[PDB]
């Protein structure tokens, strides 16, 4: 049983927007579907169900009319008259004792500011070591969501991923392999990252 | 609605010794029906929650007896047995019984493992990055137990405090150690005024800071 959403969503504040759920792996006309939010500093809030076979529906009060649940085999919460506070990751789940599965959440941004590509640039040592640490700088991208990847996502046991900031009014996040001495340069690393927001993919190599 | 409680909200708990995380509700969890419907969730970064065990002590597919589920009305307990190193992440306790469906706010296990100092690594601008105009000098100190630790930027032996970024990472589920990336901003002509930049940190493994520099 699988349930995918949409990974993430940016809009405008004042506007409104609807987030999809596609069920699979079971009869969609048997779970009710809830959605549920959750907000960085965890602490998850239930929002509502709809049953797939009646389309009878039960919302939590403080979203009366914020959600308005939908089904068809996916299922549909639109928000509405968003604000900052709808920043948040928005999740479906099917929630039946044993049967309890969780899509993958959509990250929904609400924000005037406009997309913005990143700017990826090497860091390689200016030596020495058993091992030498790499790493690339992503900067100045917006919205949040970027993946940084080494040699694409096979180097991956030494790999530390730093959390993005805010500098400025732009995303800045870096990433670090450790490799054996012998293998840099002789062997070139490249870290990939991917903006899915600006449809964007650039590869660094790292060259001394 | 009826709120659910955490205790304690953070747990250090060395890995192969017993966790126990406690849930209260503002109201009893027992349901007309006769059930108690009391759930726990472990939430790893980045992941939705998975479940744990549902009905205070009935196991999810898969997950090994180390876990056990207890309580009653109110009071209700998970138990990990052998806490294991990628066991790390939020416990959040959740019930069903009452309208709407409500969560705890999430306890957080941290592994105690044994100190360890970090590697420091410090990286001068690159040169498509000088070419923009602008010059950020990164250093990354990985895989160090406690998390405490203080990161320093000087230049020419000036200490800077200003334009300076730092972001950590949570506990790593593989060796249960901790890194951090810190990021001096300049521009191309600030940097360019000086010679040497040393990022220093000082850490309870050490005593005397570690330092790394490159002249420039
Ligand atoms: O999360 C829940 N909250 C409240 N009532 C529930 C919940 N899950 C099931 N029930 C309902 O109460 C009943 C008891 O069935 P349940 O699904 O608890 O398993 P059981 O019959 O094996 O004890 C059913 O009528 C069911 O629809
Ligand atoms: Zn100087």
């Amino acid at each position: 049983v699988q349930l995918q959403q949409s990974g993430a969503e940016l809009v405008k504040p004042g506007a409104s927007v609807k987030l999809s759920c596609k069920a699979s792996g079971y009869t969609f006309t048997s779970y009710w579907m809830q959605w549920v939010k959750q907000r960085p500093g965890q602490g998850l809030e239930w929002i509502g169900e709809i049953d797939p076979s009646d389309s009878y529906t039960n919302y939590n009060q403080k979203f009366k009319g914020k959600a308005t649940l939908t089904v068809d085999s996916t299922a549909y919460m639109q928000l509405s008259s968003l604000t900052s506070e709808d920043s948040a990751v928005y999740y479906c789940a099917n929630l039946r004792g044993y049967f309890d599965y969780w899509g993958q959440g959509t990250t929904l941004t609400v924000s005037s500011a406009k997309t913005t590509p990143p700017s990826v640039y090497p860091l390689a040592p200016g030596t020495t070591g058993s091992s030498v640490t790499l790493g690339c700088l992503v900067k100045g991208y917006f919205p949040e969501s970027v993946t940084v990847t080494w040699n694409s996502g096979s180097l991956s046991s030494s790999v530390h991923t730093f959390p993005a900031l805010l500098q400025s009014g732009l995303y800045t996040m870096s990433s670090s392999v450790t490799v054996p001495s012998s293998t840099w340069p002789s062997q070139t690393v490249t870290c990939s990252v991917a903006h899915p927001a600006s449809s964007t993919t650039v590869d660094k190599k790292l060259e001394p | 609605d009826v709120v659910m409680t955490q205790t304690p909200l953070s747990l250090p708990v060395s890995l192969g010794d017993q966790a126990s995380i406690s849930c209260r509700s503002s109201q009893s969890l027992v349901h007309s029906n006769g059930n108690t419907y009391l759930h726990w969730y472990l939430q790893k970064p980045g992941q939705s929650p998975k479940l744990l065990i549902y009905k205070v002590s009935n196991r999810f597919s898969g997950v090994p007896d180390r876990f056990s589920g207890s309580g009653s009305g109110t009071d209700f307990t998970l138990k990990i047995s052998r806490v294991e190193a990628e066991d790390l992440g939020v416990y959040f306790c959740s019930q069903s019984t009452h309208v709407p469906r409500t969560f705890g706010g999430g306890t957080k296990l941290e592994i105690k493992r044994a100190d360890a100092a970090p590697t420091v690594s410090i990286f001068p601008p690159s040169s498509e990055q000088l070419t923009s105009g602008g010059a950020s000098v990164v250093c990354f100190l990985n895989n160090f137990y406690p998390k405490d630790i203080n990161v320093k930027w000087k230049i020419d032996g000036k200490e800077r405090q200003n334009g300076v970024l730092n972001s950590w990472t949570d506990q790593n589920s593989k060796d249960s150690t901790y890194s951090m990336s810190s990021t001096l901003t300049l521009t191309k002509d600030e940097y360019e005024r000086h010679n040497s930049y040393t990022c220093e940190a000082t850490h309870k493994t050490s005593t005397s800071p570690i330092v790394k520099s490159f002249n420039r």
